[PDB]
This record gives C-alpha cells, structure tokens and sequence, in this order.
C-alpha cells in the first residue's frame, strides 16, 4: 500500500 | 531512549512531523509518551 504520513488531527490552518 | 520498532519522521514545508511506529505501521506528531506515575 503506498501512503502519505498521516498526523492524527490536522496542523491549525 | 525511544521504544523498540519504532522511528521519528521529520518535515514536510515549515520543519513539522515527529514520530512513527514501525512493527504496528501508525503515523503521528508525539512521542509513545512513556513515563511512569502510579503505573
């Protein structure tokens, strides 16, 4: 499976 | 030092990203935590 690396929320923009 | 089966991943534009599991395959932006208390 190819992926981007995923953060869990989001950064704040 | 860190957990084994681990690594720390680093960046994309502005210099943020920081940790990812290796034996399980799981991305964030922190560290296992690990440190003790009561436990």
């Amino acid at each position: 499976k190819v992926s981007v690396v995923r953060t869990p929320p989001k950064s704040p923009s | 030092k860190l957990p084994p089966g681990w690594e720390k991943r680093m960046s994309r534009s502005s210099g943020r990203v920081y940790y990812f599991n290796h034996i399980t395959n799981a991305s964030q932006w922190e560290r296992p935590s690990g440190n003790s208390s009561s436990g």
